[PDB]
């Protein structure tokens, strides 16, 4: 009921995976021009949801 | 000067060039979200 939010997926990423590749990084990556480091202020996302 | 709420002004634009990458990326913007499209296209 509260939601099984213990399971996660990649919402935002910079590159496509190769077959059977796993990537478990929690680093914030930029979407646009702003460095946006350690924040989700503008033009970036924390990649997992 | 902006159209007011309940006095909107939706301008039709065609047969031209626009840079949506700049429109999206500039630091002057407070927020941005797309629906089936991406600003990186132009």
């Amino acid at each position: 009921v509260g939601g099984n939010y213990n399971y996660l997926y990649r919402l935002f990423r910079k590159s496509n995976l190769k077959p059977f590749e796993r990537d478990i990084s929690t680093e914030i990556y930029q979407a646009g021009s702003t460095p946006c480091n350690g924040v989700e202020g503008f033009n970036c996302y924390f990649p997992l949801q | 000067r902006f159209a007011s709420v309940y006095a909107w002004n939706r301008k039709r634009i065609s047969n031209c060039v626009a840079d949506y990458s700049v429109l999206y990326n500039s630091a002057s913007f407070s927020t941005f979200k797309c629906y089936g499209v991406s600003p990186t296209k132009l």
